[PDB]
């Protein structure tokens, strides 16, 4: 009447993505961990743009839209800052936000390429992905135009908007050989073999298994550049644990109140 | 804009991609729909039945 | 509902069926009135339905294919009369618009 | 014009309870747990964890309407085991399993770097 | 007493719409006629009029 | 459409030889026969596509079109002739004329 | 009109790759090799460099002053 | 010399020449 | 007791009009002592069966030895003895038609029990002597076990 | 230019590999 | 006060052809701005959810609100008097999903069943006994669907793919193909559900439910059916693609052989007509009988190709599943997609000679061959010849013109029909009269 | 002629040269009835059963029968004619960059799309219709299925995250006049 | 789309709720499968398949109507050389529970359009708005803040309903009361 | 007059909006938006209950 002891094994650890395997766990836990990877991951991003003079050809809102999608590294800052909604002050305080500034004006004859490098941040560690590969092109200016503005960044998660979606794409896959028959191939010979498939090239799919549970769930969390993949996994698990704890506390209070 | 290079068109707040061929009346793009009709100077022999004539040589 | 189990000998005398069908043919009325024209019109209108009721409810078929019991047959008569009463055309219904 | 904001999916509104218990009348020892401002993330894991417990006769959630943020979880256990303690045990041991998974993943990462 | 719709406002909603409008025809037959011979795609309209592009309303 | 001169011919069943016309039968058989023929024609043309329409509606139409003895037309020349009322005739058509 | 910042389907940053894609197509590389030389494995992100139209140039042709 | 087989590419060069010389709205 | 029937069968033919579905097949089995037909439909996927195999089919009205006539509901948490402990394939259905060769004068000699286990059919056709325990609208089980012989 | 030369080399390759063409999803009219 | 949840309104679509076009609905506010309504209610309104428009009126008196609630409501107004059959039926993906859900080879675990029961507004709260206890508790789709059916309903229906030569022979009450729907005490026993049992047809399961049980019971039945079948479709899934349109590479050979045989036959008929051997069929001239023979030959060839294509499909095919379910499609659609499109007739005849004694300049004069008069030999999967493409465009234009003139004429016909029998009603004297109190029928409908 | 035409643009070679050389010819609707038109040059002339063997002309390309809105339709012959017509009439309502100098125009009811991608499959006819330079749509990863049920009777289910990233996000203008 | 498959967005789900392939590729649009057979639009499927093979290869494909070298078999063979099913079907996962879908969904790139028929420009309501001058009845048109017309057909349908009280209210109380 | 303002009129408390599927609603329900609901009114009589 208790849970299980899952095991973890990393197959490839890089600075762009991680391929780990979780064994001895239920499918629901795996799928929830995936959906938390995509939606419920704290991360800093641009959410408040004050435009003072925009003489470019694009719309006034286009600049803000593009600035909202520029990733910001938050390896050790997202855990420190607090949600702006729960702040106990007025104006975007640096304790709960990060300020940005952009002032570019094409003076020379050639056209300018306003990139993310022009975003001069007040904080040293909260900068766009340019540390260590070209930079995210914001807009193109021509002689006579200008773009002056300043924006503030805050913490959010993908459930609110896609700007806070650190993972590019999670490759979730379990049971490479169709052993549990969760999908029925009309013509198994016509399908290619999964990357993680242990069967030989002769047989098309593994035989049926009545008493068999889904295990050995594969992951390919791919970081966009803001948060490290293992950092994404740790943050997501910590957030799920916090949500579970809050739910338990609320349930306990409701029971005692009755 | 008769045979004018794209440079001037861009400088005159216009594009080289605009097909043209449309009048501008009171700041509104007006186009003349090509009407079709029956070809002139040609003899037509119809057979209208809802009348007193068996055949009719319209021209 | 009554669990007839059409294998065992049922307890339903034919006279019960006959008298029940006759009483039901009396209960279902369309042209109210004892007047001979009224009775003639009532017989003419509710003619096909009575013929079908007699054809389905017999002394032989009820004892060979249906095997209903007395309680089952009484419930059947009640259900038939209630459904026919509900099936009557409600006065004040715009049948011209419905037909159009 | 009337598209709802983005914060109404997770943030509680003033007066709205995070969890409400409601006993069912059709069968004994059956309560419906109604959760507010949540999705399948917080209901599917609890459903499966309840399914693991043999004393839980019934376990399953639903979403009354996808646009509306609410889930109802119905739990029915044996008469000698209330569903409140079943829910509490499921949450507690799921938390323990998640913490252990965290610790194992972390040690695996720290060993993978130069090792 | 004269015709109607000969000069229309050119629909500048997309380049394809502008292209279609500038090369559009219109028959002088009365709107919503009981007959069905002129509306039917005739065999002679091969390579001259698009057999697919046409409205779907009364016209 | 002759009917009349056809039924008199020998070796012709004078009981089942219909005419498929509404106005013709009214000058040969009678108004009730016209009602029956119109009912049959309506049922034939409505059930040709496999659809089904309850007979009560067909009968109600047939009776309304054969209520005044003559075949009243559903157009403005048969319904406005009935002594219904000036306010009802103007609604359908011929407003100023009937008023 | 301009390169998006992220792929609609996936979300990978593709905004910082249009200029590099043009350069790689410029030198000798063709599209089928340039796309995987840049690091685009999924086919969903490959439309961003193939299907995108660069209309910002025509817009910049209408310089406001000078 | 005649162009057997290899005609799909040469089929559209004449089209390109025609659309370059005469515009789409050339009739108006 | 509640044993409505008990007899050894053996399979002689499997989907003789060709397999229609992918997890169910017809089992045109025959008896060994009572000489009765059988058109059982088993889940070939989870319980594969090949020709020539023998099994001990026992139609029972209840799974308890004492025969307490369970109401009918899934209650996994039950420590009471169950007859299914010595069977590899148990099903639950409701007989719906008992056809026989009755006539107007003399009683039937051969009946045919038609039972539907929620979709899987079976016709236990044979004499009218051992089918006395079958009545229309009644719950029954299957309780088969393949014989190793 | 590269697309043009690609088209030409595709055409010449298609002309070269004229061994057999047995394909199911294709047909063409043949009157008389 | 503003409109709140629970109020009664009258949702209506702009063309009100018949009585099943203005029914009351209960209010339920939702964040986004789009009118919403159950898909079953879409068939009466004839809406298509493709940018349609539906009005929404609101009464301003408790009298009128109660009157609308008691007379014009969705659950009350399920059966129409025009054809005494249900109007609201399962005619969408739910129909195909429930058809596949009620097959014999459907097995569910405790988790899946136990999740599906949550979407039940009439569950008694007791888990049914599984159809297969050992070696693992497995339910069956029919057993789960039995709990969906309310009350004790008894009805018999036949499935779409029911062989006629099955009732006469043995296996009448035990169908190998899982047909012959039999329901007893509101529990599904045999058969696979389709439009014949759940759709809008006389004697359907929903019709029997409405006749026996109350209107609210039928409403709950519909809601439970949709809420269970749609949710299970997540686990099942339905789709369509190229893989469902490809043949087995032998059916192509059979189709090509049949087409060549038909071409040879029509050429022989043309040769006989040229040399004056084809005698005129009774009642028709020489050209008329020649055309009739050619059309019959082409139709026989098309039917043979379609039958060959159908018999060569697999149970996993999606076109076949969706056709046998009857949700959307037909056998002729599959025939046109795979085997062959067919003849592109116009004005009830073949393609005429628009030019001087030839359809198009490509074909030569006096070319009465099939491909030269509209017979499309290819299929939508293998492309079309430009000539047959043009002829198919001609046919589509003919259809569009017919649709337009119908949409112009049927409105006037309906207007004249409604305006001639507007005051006819059934008085309390149990007789049908009109505004002038003239008796039309002593009893309604005789 | 093909070699001389392929080197056009660079020197001076154009369609007038082909017309003057005597290779092409303008046949009107009235004269098209007295010529043996041929569809393709190679297929319909090699040597087979003697059909006419007297072709006088030959069409350039069969697909050229299509008009403006129909040409952008990929694989039109693989679809039924009414749906081709619906797409063609509905193409004129597709939004996007309707003209490059849209910021200078002051027309009423002007729509512009942020990221008008180009079709991943382009017909050889739209190369001249100028569609690729001014497209009116975005290539989306479409999965034909019935996921939930909100897409059953001619409806779709879009990705909220995609729309957040700028999926089919457009703008709406409305000009005014007053003096 | 470019084939006549119109429709309106029913609901929008986040990325976490959308299904996904063996890798992180969530569909952007999900149309009804039932719309294909009745409408007979195999060209849409062919476009999706060719878009997939083009995306995998990395160059725009050809969709000329009449080409004699573009069938389904050759495209399928090309697609099979990239680790994808030759017919384009792929295995998805339930976005909610994470279980594989039994039916292999057909997912692939496809070119979609957007029309100007927004809901914000069509949504309208009224509560005793402005009244005309000639006949004291509500105005007409969304811009003028007018009411919908209760056409004669609606009157006929209500009379078939026998709801005379509702008809009276609708024609007098909420149209033009006057003494 | 007769067909324009007597047998068919223009009515207040009306609305006209696009439609979408929603199987989660019963056959007798309707998914109205918030703007139309707030714009609309229903005259209710005051009563101490
Ligand atoms: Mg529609
Ligand atoms: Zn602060
Ligand atoms: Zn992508």
């Amino acid at each position: 009447p208790y849970a299980n002891q899952p095991t973890v094994r990393i197959t490839e650890l890089t600075d762009e993505n991680v391929k780990f395997i979780i064994e001895n766990t239920d499918l629901a836990v795996a799928n929830s961990i995936r959906r938390v990877f995509i939606a419920e991951v704290p991360i800093i991003a641009i959410d408040w743009v004050q435009i003072d003079a925009n003489s470019s050809v694009l719309h006034d809102e286009f600049i803000a839209h593009r600035l909202g999608l520029i990733p910001l590294t938050s390896d050790d800052i997202v855990d420190k800052l607090q949600y702006s909604r729960d702040c106990t002050c007025e104006e975007f305080c640096p304790e709960c936000s990060v300020e940005f500034t952009l002032d570019v004006r094409c003076n020379e004859d050639q056209t300018r390429h306003v990139t993310s490098r022009d975003l001069i941040s007040n904080s040293p560690r909260v900068i766009p992905v340019t540390s260590r590969q070209d930079d995210i092109l914001i807009v193109k200016l021509r002689k006579g135009q200008e773009l002056r503005l300043r924006a503030y960044a805050k913490k959010g998660f993908g459930k609110e908007h896609a700007k806070w979606n650190p993972t590019a794409g999670v490759a979730f896959e379990y049971d490479p050989d169709n052993a549990l028959r969760h999908t029925v191939y009309p013509k198994p010979e016509e399908w290619p073999k999964s990357e993680y498939s242990e069967l030989d090239e002769d047989e098309s799919q593994a035989p049926y298994d009545p008493n068999g549970k889904p295990e050995r769930f594969y992951y390919n969390v791919e970081s966009c550049g803001s948060l490290r993949p293992e950092t994404i996994v740790l943050s997501a698990l910590s957030g799920l644990k916090k949500k579970l704890s809050d739910l338990q506390t609320q349930l306990s209070h409701e029971i005692q109140s009755d | 804009l008769n045979g004018l290079t794209d440079r001037d068109l861009c400088e005159l707040n216009e594009c080289p991609l605009d097909p043209g061929g449309y009048f501008i009346i009171n700041g509104s793009e007006k186009v003349l729909i090509a009407q079709e009709k029956m070809a002139t100077n040609t003899v037509y022999v119809f057979a209208k039945k809802d009348s007193k004539y068996a055949y009719t040589g319209e021209c | 509902i009554f669990h007839i189990n059409p294998r065992l000998p049922s307890d339903l005398h034919p006279i019960k069926v006959v008298e029940g069908v006759k009483e039901l043919s009396k209960k279902l009325v369309i042209v109210n009135g004892d007047d001979p024209l009224s009775r003639q019109a009532q017989e003419n209108a509710t003619l096909l339905f009575n013929i079908h009721l007699r054809s389905t409810l017999c002394s032989r078929r009820m004892a060979e294919e249906f095997r209903l019991s007395g309680e089952a047959f009484d419930w059947l008569l009640g259900e038939i009369e209630s459904k026919f009463n509900q099936a009557i055309a409600h006065p004040g219904e715009m049948v011209g618009a419905l037909a159009a | 014009m009337n598209a709802p904001p983005a914060f109404e999916s997770f943030l509680l509104f003033e007066g709205e309870k995070k969890i409400t218990i409601n006993k069912d009348t059709k069968v004994p020892n059956a309560c419906l747990f109604t959760i507010n401002k949540e999705d399948h993330t917080l209901g599917n894991i609890i459903k499966s964890q309840l399914l693991k417990d043999p004393q839980v006769l019934f376990a399953g959630y639903k979403v009354p309407h996808p646009l509306e943020h609410k889930i109802i979880i119905r739990v029915q256990t044996t008469p000698d085991y209330s569903p409140q303690e079943a829910f509490t045990n499921a949450i507690t041991d799921l938390i323990s399993e998640l913490s252990l998974l965290e610790e194992r993943f972390r040690v695996a990462i720290k060993d993978k770097q130069e090792g | 007493q004269a015709r109607a719709g000969v000069s229309q406002v050119l629909n500048r909603l997309t380049f394809a719409s502008t292209l279609s409008h500038l090369r559009r025809l219109n028959s002088p037959i009365g709107r919503d006629g009981k007959l069905a011979k002129p509306r039917q795609l005739h065999n002679t309209l091969w390579g001259m009029v698009c057999p697919a592009e046409t409205p779907e309303g009364h016209a | 459409v002759s009917l009349m001169r056809v039924l008199s011919e020998k070796d012709v069943d004078p009981v089942r030889t219909t005419s498929n016309d509404i106005v013709e039968i009214f000058t040969v058989l009678g108004i009730e026969a016209v009602r029956k023929a119109l009912e049959r024609e309506l049922y034939h043309v409505i059930s040709f596509d496999g659809s089904y329409v309850n007979y009560r509606h067909l009968a109600l139409l047939c009776d309304t079109m054969t209520c005044r003895g003559h075949l009243m037309a559903i157009t403005r020349h048969g319904v406005n002739r009935q002594d219904t009322g000036p306010l009802m005739k103007c609604s359908f058509e011929e407003t100023v004329d009937v008023l | 009109m301009i390169i998006p910042v992220r792929c609609f389907t996936c979300g990978k940053i593709v905004g910082n790759k249009w200029e590099a894609y043009l350069g790689l197509l410029q030198a000798e590389y063709t599209e089928g090799d340039a796309l995987d030389a840049l690091g685009l494995k999924r086919y969903c992100c490959r439309r961003m460099l193939l299907a995108h139209v660069d209309l910002i140039e025509k817009l910049l042709n209408y310089a406001p002053l000078e | 010399e005649i162009t057997p087989d290899l005609w799909q590419e040469a089929c559209w060069i004449v089209i390109s020449s025609y659309f370059d010389e005469k515009g789409l709205v050339r009739q108006q | 007791a509640g044993i409505l029937f008990e007899d050894i069968f053996d399979v002689k033919d499997i989907d003789p009009e060709g397999k229609k579905f992918d997890r169910v097949s017809r089992l045109h089995c025959e008896s060994e002592s009572f000489k009765m037909d059988l058109i059982l439909d088993v889940n070939i996927q989870i319980y594969p069966v090949d020709l020539g195999d023998k099994f001990r089919l026992v139609i029972a009205s209840t799974l308890y030895e004492d025969g307490t006539l369970d109401d009918g509901e899934y209650n996994p948490t039950d420590d009471r003895p169950s007859r299914a402990d010595q069977f590899e394939y148990v099903m639950y259905g409701k007989v719906y038609r008992i056809e026989g060769d009755e006539t107007s004068t003399e009683a039937a000699t051969r009946l045919s029990a038609y039972v539907s286990y929620g979709g899987l059919l079976m016709r236990l056709q044979g004499d009218a002597n051992n089918l006395h325990g079958f009545e229309v609208d009644s719950r029954v089980y299957l309780l088969m076990k393949k014989l190793a012989f | 230019e590269w697309n043009i030369v690609e088209s030409e080399k595709a055409l010449v390759a298609e002309s070269h590999n004229m061994k057999n063409q047995q394909m199911d999803p294709f047909t063409r009219r043949q009157c008389k | 006060r503003h409109m709140c949840d629970g109020d009664i309104v009258i949702f209506n679509r702009q063309p009100t052809l018949h009585k099943m076009s203005m029914m009351g609905h209960r209010v339920r506010i939702l964040p986004w701005s789009t009118f919403r309504l159950n898909l079953s209610v879409t068939t009466p309104y004839n809406a298509d959810f493709d940018g349609d428009e539906m009005n929404l009126h609101l009464p301003q008196s408790l009298e009128t609100r109660a009157e609308i609630q008691e007379l014009a409501m969705v659950p009350r107004m399920i059966v129409t008097p025009q054809s005494n059959r249900p109007v609201m039926g399962i005619v969408q993906d739910t129909l195909t999903a429930v058809r596949k859900f009620t097959k014999r080879d459907v097995f569910l675990e405790r988790g899946e069943v136990m999740n599906l029961l949550m979407f039940l507004s009439t569950w008694d709260g007791k888990v049914p006994q599984p159809a297969i206890l050992k070696p693992r508790p497995l339910w069956t789709g029919k057993q789960i669907f039995s709990l969906i059916i309310p009350g004790h309903i008894n009805c018999i229906r036949t499935h779409s793919t029911h062989p006629d030569d099955e009732d006469s022979g043995p296996y009448k009450h035990i169908s190998p193909g899982d047909t012959k729907v039999v329901v007893e005490n509101g529990e599904l026993i045999m058969g696979i559900l389709c439009k014949k049992s759940l759709g809008t047809s006389a004697g359907s399961l929903v019709h029997i439910s409405y006749l026996e049980m109350g209107h609210d019971i039928t409403r709950l039945f519909y809601s439970n059916i949709q809420t269970v079948i749609n949710n299970w479709l997540l686990i099942e899934g339905h789709t369509i693609g190229i893989g469902d349109s490809i043949a087995d590479s032998k059916t192509y050979q059979d189709i090509q052989n049949t087409i060549k045989k038909a071409k040879q036959d029509v050429i022989e008929v043309i040769e006989k007509a040229h040399n004056n051997e084809l005698e005129p069929t009774p009642g028709n001239t020489l050209r008329q009988t020649f055309e009739n023979q050619v059309n019959r030959i082409l139709n026989d060839a098309r039917d043979k190709t379609g039958s060959s294509a159908q018999k060569s499909l697999s149970e996993y095919n999606n076109f076949k599943s969706m056709v046998v379910s009857g949700a959307k499609g037909s056998k002729i659609n599959i025939s046109q997609v795979i085997a062959v499109v067919g003849q592109q007739n116009v004005e009830g005849k073949r393609i005429p000679f628009g030019f001087k004694h030839r359809t198009l300049p490509h074909f030569i004069k006096d070319d009465y061959g099939p491909e030269s008069r509209g017979f499309v030999e290819n299929s939508y999967l293998a492309g079309l010849t430009p000539t047959e493409f043009f002829f198919h465009a001609m046919g589509g234009r003919e259809g569009l013109i017919d649709t337009a003139v119908k949409t112009a004429e049927t409105g006037y016909i309906q207007r004249r029909l409604i305006k001639s029998m507007e005051s006819v009603m059934v008085k309390y004297d149990a007789t049908v009269r009109n505004s002038i109190n003239q008796v039309v029928q002593l009893r309604y409908g005789e | 002629h093909i070699d001389q035409l392929k080197e056009r643009e660079y020197n001076n070679y154009s369609w007038q040269d082909l017309v003057a050389s005597g290779v092409v010819e303008y046949i009107d609707t009235l004269e098209e009835e007295t010529v043996m038109l041929a569809m393709t040059p190679d297929d319909l002339q090699e040597k087979e059963v003697a059909y006419c063997s007297t072709y006088t002309h030959c069409e350039i390309h069969p697909s050229m029968i299509l008009g403006v809105c129909a040409s952008i339709i990929p694989f039109p012959d693989h679809n039924q004619s009414p749906r081709n017509t619906y797409q063609s009439a509905m193409g004129k309502q597709a939004m996007g960059v309707y003209i490059t100098n849209f910021h200078v125009r002051m027309d009423t009811l002007a729509h512009v799309l942020y990221y008008p991608q180009k079709p991943l499959v382009t017909t050889r006819s739209m190369e001249y219709l100028r569609f690729r330079e001014l497209p009116a749509g975005i290539n989306s990863i479409v999965a034909i299925a019935s996921y939930t049920g909100y897409n059953q009777e001619d409806s779709v289910i879009m990705n909220r995250s995609a729309v957040d990233r700028g999926f089919f996000r457009s703008v709406f203008y409305r000009s005014y006049k007053e003096q | 789309s470019r084939h006549g498959q119109k429709g309106t967005c029913g609901i929008q789900y986040r990325q976490e709720d959308m299904p996904f392939t063996c890798e992180g590729i969530t569909p952007d649009i999900i149309i009804n499968p039932h719309a294909i057979p009745s409408r007979m639009t195999i060209g849409h499927l062919i476009e999706c398949l060719q878009g997939k093979v083009s995306a995998n290869k990395g160059e725009i494909g050809d969709a000329t109507p009449f080409n004699d070298a573009v069938n389904v078999q050759k495209i399928s063979n090309l697609l099979s050389d990239y680790g994808y099913h030759l017919r384009g079907n792929e295995v998805l996962y339930n976005g909610f529970t994470g279980r594989k879908i039994t039916s292999q969904i057909f997912i692939g790139p496809t070119y979609y359009q957007r029309l100007k028929h927004m809901v914000d420009d069509k949504i309208h309501s009224r509560a005793r708005g402005p009244i005309q001058i000639l006949n004291r009845q509500p105005m007409e048109g969304r811009s003028r803040d007018g009411g919908l017309r209760f056409g004669e057909m609606e009157r006929d349908c209500q009379i078939a309903h026998g709801a005379a009280q509702f008809l009276r209210e609708r024609l007098f109380e909420a149209s033009d009361p006057y003494q | 007059r007769v067909r324009g303002n007597l047998m068919g009129k223009r009515v207040d408390f009306s609305a006209r909006t696009v439609i979408t599927p929603d199987p989660n609603l019963s056959i007798d329900q309707v998914g109205v938006p918030r703007s139309i609901a707030a714009n609309m009114t229903f005259a209710e009589i005051v009563t101490p209950f």
